[PDB]
């Protein structure tokens, strides 16, 4: 999925 | 709508390949991924912005800094901030701009294969790009859910506190009482499945074509700074094309250029008036801006 919206 | 060039260099000839790509292949299509910068010349406020009326009601509100208006749990200890911002921002108040139309455009022509985008403003979808051909990475307003037991509301229940003056009373779960919000993802939060699954798809797609004809992903108006999503231009197949157009080179394409990235330094809504020239479509896109 690729994690937690983020920078 | 009237745009003009970045600087005194001219772009034609780098928008030229691209066009010529696409004359090559006239039976390929293209993926986009678009950030912030296809809306600015919508006029949509930017929220980090002082001299924007929107950074000041959120700086009067006690917001810490801008995007704590995006994190859940400031969002549970106080509503207000993000009501308000989404009172301003909310989908209606503001018109596609030409690069939103180019992607119709696209469309009609039966070259766009998706649109991954990073924007929460649903002009894609306004300007009539086709629900199956948008990804909405970060959500919209279009759906509601309670952040506590996840129990489906109707977007207009949050729109109506919007209108009221103040805004007070927040929308509350009839079943567990916790607060309902829109579902745009919140830093923090993870994106919605359709994002991965249709990159998962797309990534096949795009490496099958390689081997028939040859595809083209576009990158425009994003600063890359946002993960996931910013981990689509890396992940694009070594031996597909990548496009930049944005008015500085950011990301995998500064971190890692390849030989075939084509960078243009440009504003959106220029670049798309320039490929509808170079491309020869200027007469189906007059009329869809006319329209
Ligand atoms: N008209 C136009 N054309 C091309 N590129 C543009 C334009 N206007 C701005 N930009 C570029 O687009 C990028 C926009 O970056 P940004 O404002 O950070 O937004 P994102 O799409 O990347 O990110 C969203 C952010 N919004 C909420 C979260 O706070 C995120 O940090 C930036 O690199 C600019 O150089
Ligand atoms: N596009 C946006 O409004 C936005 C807000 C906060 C974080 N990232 C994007
Ligand atoms: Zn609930």
């Amino acid at each position: 999925k690729g994690g937690a919206k983020r920078h | 709508m009237a745009s003009m060039s970045v600087s005194t260099a001219s772009t034609e000839m780098s928008v030229r390949k691209i066009a010529a790509h696409m004359k090559s292949n006239p039976n390929a299509k293209v993926i986009f991924m678009v950030g912030a910068g296809i809306s600015t010349s919508c006029g949509i406020p930017d929220f980090r912005s002082p001299g924007t009326g929107l950074y000041h009601n959120l700086a009067r509100l006690k917001l810490p800094y801008p995007e704590a208006v995006f994190d859940v749990d400031f969002f549970q200890s106080d509503p207000l901030p993000f009501y308000t911002l989404a009172k301003e921002l909310y989908p209606g108040n503001f018109r596609p701009s030409k690069f939103h139309y180019l992607l119709k455009l696209f469309q009609d022509k039966d070259v766009l294969k998706r649109v991954y985008t990073q924007n929460i403003d649903t002009l894609e979808r306004q300007a009539g790009v086709k629900d199956d051909l948008i990804i909405e990475a970060h959500g919209s307003f279009a759906h509601c859910h309670c952040i506590g037991c996840g129990k489906v509301y109707p977007p207009q229940v949050f729109k109506s506190k919007l209108a009221e003056h103040p805004i007070k009373d927040f929308v509350k779960c009839d079943v567990c009482g916790e607060l309902v919000k829109p579902a745009i993802v919140f830093f923090g939060e993870d994106l919605p499945d359709s994002f991965s699954e249709t990159w998962l798809n797309d990534s096949e797609w795009l490496r099958e074509k390689i081997t028939t004809q040859q595809p083209l992903v576009i990158v425009v108006g994003t600063s890359l700074a946002v993960y996931p999503f910013a981990s689509l231009p890396e992940e694009i197949p070594r031996k597909v094309k990548r496009v930049l157009c944005n008015l500085e080179t950011v990301g995998d394409f500064k971190a890692n250029k390849r030989p075939t990235d084509l960078i243009v330094h440009q504003y959106s809504d220029e670049f798309a008036e320039q490929l509808v020239e170079e491309l020869g479509w200027q007469e189906d896109f007059e009329k869809i801006l006319t329209a």
